[PDB]
């Protein structure tokens, strides 16, 4: 057996775009750029004593998206006059959407949660806004191929 | 251009709109339509459009084929002259006859008795329809023919009979010509069904690198074996590469375009079969299960359903060799020349030609391992590793020679020979058996020997 | 036949005691029975008022539900493993005769003929301590 | 009507989202990194609104095999004649819908017993799906 | 997965069969699920992503190692 | 596609000036300089079974700032007179003002806290006054650009 | 024995339907959608005098159920109005459906019984409908094999 | 089906008006501003000697609304005050109203029943005002398409 590359393209961070109320975010800190998880459990288990067992799909898709930003974007300004805005009027929702490279993608309404802290020292430091989604599902659109049908022998 | 809105959106009904890779298969019909001995066709619309009856036998071919699991987006249609054409009634029926026909656009009505009556019938209302077609019924079918050069086009539906064209070209004539406008086509396939017009297109699909397909009605496919009396026996004797299934409706629909529409987007480098691939649109095989071994050691496939469903088994050819291998021999011949020929053009349009040298030859290992070898490794259909029986390494090899070992006759005729490549096919799975075994009670204690068992007995000299 | 059709062989279940109307019970005496019996011919016997089928013994004296287990594990063990290859061959990736594809058809068996006959109880599993044996 | 309502509100939302990119200067430029924003703009006005109300189905289907969730295709600046670069114009964006049917006509089948209900067969096993002989 | 996740979420059939081959060691075949998607980071290097699947029961199996010394081990 | 410096100017840490009551303050310890951290979310969520979520806006900014200083600064004895002063009297709100450099700000109204631990050892130590403010919000004052209306496809 | 599936889909709460009047309730909150409950007990026990053990059967059959939803929902509205409505007017009694999923069901008429109580505070507040039901006799209904097993009981 | 969002415009505590006498009042505390509550269930059910249920509308409305405030508050001081001028004098009714954010509201006219506990501890304590209500029917009011809602649901 020889070993097989994956992708016949390589992953290029620069491709995976970032788009909140239509525009282009730019200002990534270094290391990580996106965070993507969910808050519970996709399918919870009720385990017997006897050995029965039954299970139950979560109805609840809430997510957290962390944004990792440098101290001198501009995107952090925007973001906090979004957040007065949002707080004297009252509208708060604006659509996200996530375009990956070679990966999953993401696309729903999202909201600012949680500000984040700002530190001042010898090196410019990093700031990581926390952005909650409606549902945290992945989409597996740009992959060419349907199996889902062909697979499971249930 | 002008555009009177910013933004357009055309709006349709009923489903979305489907572009891949594909071998077309072309038809060699019979008819009048066009002056063209070739043409390509993206739809069955686009056929009616050009004049074509609805269930005529181009009509019932390509709809066949674009219905298929693998089906290409693009069928090619040859050209017979006709001379004429029969409607016939040797089989009872009880039901009206809508029998569609066009000219240069209607739908005769027949009502049912006996043969002889219905096909008097429908020549009575041919007449008197329209007096520049020709229709006159004898005995238990009708010919109708074009009295001038206007087309004329005989279709199907509603009834219970089958449609025989007839031309006084040869097949073995007109493939020559056909080829010449065009030779973008890979699968071939043949209205007239003569025991000698599907010969000799077998002998000319051998020689220019086609493959043959061909459905065929003759009781003689499943008889006894000793009776030879059937086209495929004859094949079978001849050693001929062409893929043949009996079928009963093989001229009333014309099946031979599902064979197809499984076969068109099915690229070889997997290693797929024919066996257990689903055929929409043929019938499953009806004669006993005796009949069913007779067939088979005619190399003569059927349409066998089981579990409900329908599935097509074994594609052995005429002269034995599973249809699978033969379409990978030609897979590798025509993608290794395209790849050796499409280096030599990126160095000659570049004015640095490939020349005759040590310092050059050896690249050549790099493109063949590239194109064609590396994509079926990939695909699975190219085996890899060891053996560990025969103790011999399954990769693949390629030897090409020096400089010096070139004869000075062929450094002047500037040509290169004695390039050798090897591979191994990887087999897919046909047959599977079971050894099952059913305990009643309580089976009596195993041996409680805890020893590794020991491979070979001491004793051997 | 009203009594087998629609009786599933995966339970196990024997043809003994059950119903069957439209018949009579058997007139014959004691000894008549037991003549019956040896000769593999069942008997359909009226007990406590009802009517009640016998020990559906065959000719060769095998039980009857034994001979059916046998069928429906041939019948629904090819089904099942033929069901699979049709599916792989249906997405162009048909099996083949290699290490890395042949072990999956453990999946399959235990899938349809073997874990339906364990939930239902018509096979034994455990381990027994007279023959030492596991099941 | 649903048609009709599907084309005035789907070029309106992408026009209305152009002109607020060139009020500001920035104006919309053909290439891969700002083509994509149109599946955020068509998923926000027209779609989510018809999905809401439930004009619009969704969720998968176990006859054909298929879901039903809308999709979009955007091309990429590879695929552009370089004429319709010189005449600035965009095309062969695709989007796919299905529709949900209200319900019209309903028929009934009742049935009045007079001495008893129907009685049904004591067979308590779980009803096999399919016959086991299928050659 | 994901495609399988949404649809057994819209359907409802969410058991599908597990089965485990081991090299040199011990095995695994039951019916199994999904339970918890994991996250999904995007950095400079590619990433990793722990599907988490849960399964009925979690019995290893020594099929492929021959012998059979549990009888003849047991002073009990 | 080549890569882009964020901001024409450099971040100086002399240039972020704090001022507290009116004074500018010196003596700052190494590494970090200032810490501003939020006390509670902005935005709760509460997820339901069925699907349907709804948000709250918080009205709660109390936030703390932390200010490193070394042990040899006057601001150390101006803190500790002023805690005493406060302590005794009773009025302990001053004004507080953050200028960053190239990034957010503050204006706000602070008080003292938490006193810091005091420690003696080989080197020069460090002690961590935590002050106190009313609201937290980091203000884009010295960014120039208003895109938050273009923004948005709420 | 060994460890057993007890269904074959899994229990989805959004599959459940709550029908109040002919229209389907949502608006759900926390982690308990509805709780359908009894008032008495269906038999009443007895000691004798002498060993004998004397059993009644109760002929009350009422219940409640409580509906949890969020102070966002329209249903609250509707809710309130209705109750106006039946306050100043008299009809007070609708029907009440609820559908399971791989569990009982119910198909009652109802009332509304008791008002919650509203709670402002920094998070999104839960009001709970005390809904009370003329019958509570939970019907298998979806579940199938049910008449064949009933049959199969015995006793004397 | 999918995952919706209940509403459009988050629910915001500060938005909650809150007015006693005619003035707006401020100084909330902790986590929780107001809490309204009935005192009796709407409706009472008794049993019969053959199945039969009767229901009996109650006609008893008052409620009962805790103010939780700051001890820092001069609003303390306006309700002492108000407190001791009613003693003297008699006048106790003064008219009370509340206009919820995305919920429902209220509007009636209350009096003081309890005075809170002062606790003077090391933290700021909490002092909880129990405002007494004549009518205590929450009204949808501002929430829109209920007048619509309410025609539609069927019952006999």
């Amino acid at each position: 057996n020889q070993s097989k590359i994956l992708t016949l393209q390589a992953y290029d961070p620069a491709k995976v775009l970032v788009f909140i109320g239509g525009q282009r975010v730019s200002g990534f800190a270094a290391d990580t750029k996106i965070v993507i998880t969910r808050n519970n459990d996709n399918i919870s288990v009720h385990a017997g004593v006897d050995g029965e067992i039954s299970n139950a799909l979560s109805r609840d898709n809430t997510g957290v998206m962390t944004l990792s930003l440098q101290n001198t974007a501009k995107w952090n300004g925007y973001l906090a006059q979004w957040q007065r805005q949002a707080n004297v009027t009252g509208l708060i929702y604006l659509p996200v959407q996530v375009e990956g490279s070679q990966g999953l993608s993401l696309n729903t309404i999202g909201w600012i949660q949680k500000q984040p802290d700002l530190s001042y020292g010898t090196e410019v430091g990093q700031m990581d806004w926390e952005i909650g989604v409606l549902d945290a599902w992945l989409s597996p659109d740009q992959i060419q191929g349907i199996a889902a049908g062909i697979t499971g022998l249930l | 251009e002008y555009q009177d809105k910013v933004v357009d959106v055309e709006v349709s009904l009923g489903t979305q709109p489907i572009t891949v890779g594909f071998e077309t298969p072309m038809f060699l019909a019979m008819h009048g339509n066009f002056p063209e001995r070739i043409r390509f066709y993206v739809s069955t619309a686009g056929m009616v459009a050009d004049g074509f009856a609805v269930g005529s036998p181009a009509y019932q071919f390509a709809t066949n084929a674009f219905a298929g699991n693998f089906a290409p987006q693009r069928v090619a249609i040859g050209r017979m002259s006709i001379d004429s054409s029969k409607v016939d009634f040797t089989g009872t029926t009880n039901t009206e006859q809508v029998v569609v026909n066009i000219t240069l656009v209607k739908a005769v009505k027949i009502n049912v008795n006996t043969p002889a009556q219905i096909a008097t019938a429908l020549a009575d209302a041919v007449t008197a329809d329209t007096g520049k077609a020709t229709a006159v019924a004898t005995g238990t079918y009708v010919t109708v023919t074009a009295v001038s050069p206007n087309v004329v086009s005989v279709g199907k539906g509603a009834g219970v009979y089958k449609i025989v064209n007839e031309s006084s070209e040869t097949v073995a004539t007109v493939l020559p010509s056909v080829i010449a406008e065009n030779h973008n086509w890979y699968f071939l396939a043949t209205e007239a069904r003569s025991d000698a017009d599907i010969v000799a297109a077998a002998e000319f699909a051998k020689a220019n690198y086609k493959l043959h397909i061909y459905n065929s009605t003759d009781v003689d496919a499943y008889a006894p074996e000793n009776s030879a009396a059937s086209v495929f026996d004859t094949l079978k004797s001849l050693s001929y590469d062409s893929l043949g299934t009996s079928d009963a409706g093989a001229d009333v629909d014309f099946t031979e375009g599902s064979v197809i529409g499984a076969m068109a987007a099915n690229d070889p480098s997997y290693g797929d079969s024919l066996h257990l691939k689903t055929m929409p649109g043929m019938v499953p095989f009806a004669g006993s299960d005796t009949q069913r071994s007779n067939a088979w050691s005619r190399n003569a496939n059927i349409y066998r359903g089981l579990y409900g469903g329908g599935s097509y088994i074994e594609g052995k050819t005429s002269s034995g060799q599973y249809v699978d291998v033969i379409r990978f021999s030609h897979w590798v011949k025509f993608r290794m020349e395209e790849s050796v020929f499409a280096y030599m053009k990126r160095r000659s349009d570049m004015g640095l030609s490939m020349k005759m040298s040590d310092e050059d030859l050896p690249v050549l290992k790099s493109v063949l391992m590239n194109n064609p070898i590396n994509i079926g490794i990939r695909n699975g259909g190219i085996l890899t590793g060891y053996d560990t029986e025969n103790k011999v390494s399954y990769d693949p090899t390629i030897i090409i020679p020096k400089r010096a070992n070139i004869p000075t006759n062929d450094l002047a005729a500037r040509i290169l020979r004695d390039v050798k490549v090897e591979l191994v096919y990887n087999n897919s799975l046909h047959y599977v058996k079971i050894r099952a075994s059913v305990v009643l009670d309580r089976p009596a204690g195993q041996s409680t020997n805890a020893q590794t068992p020991m491979s070979s007995s001491a004793v051997g000299v």
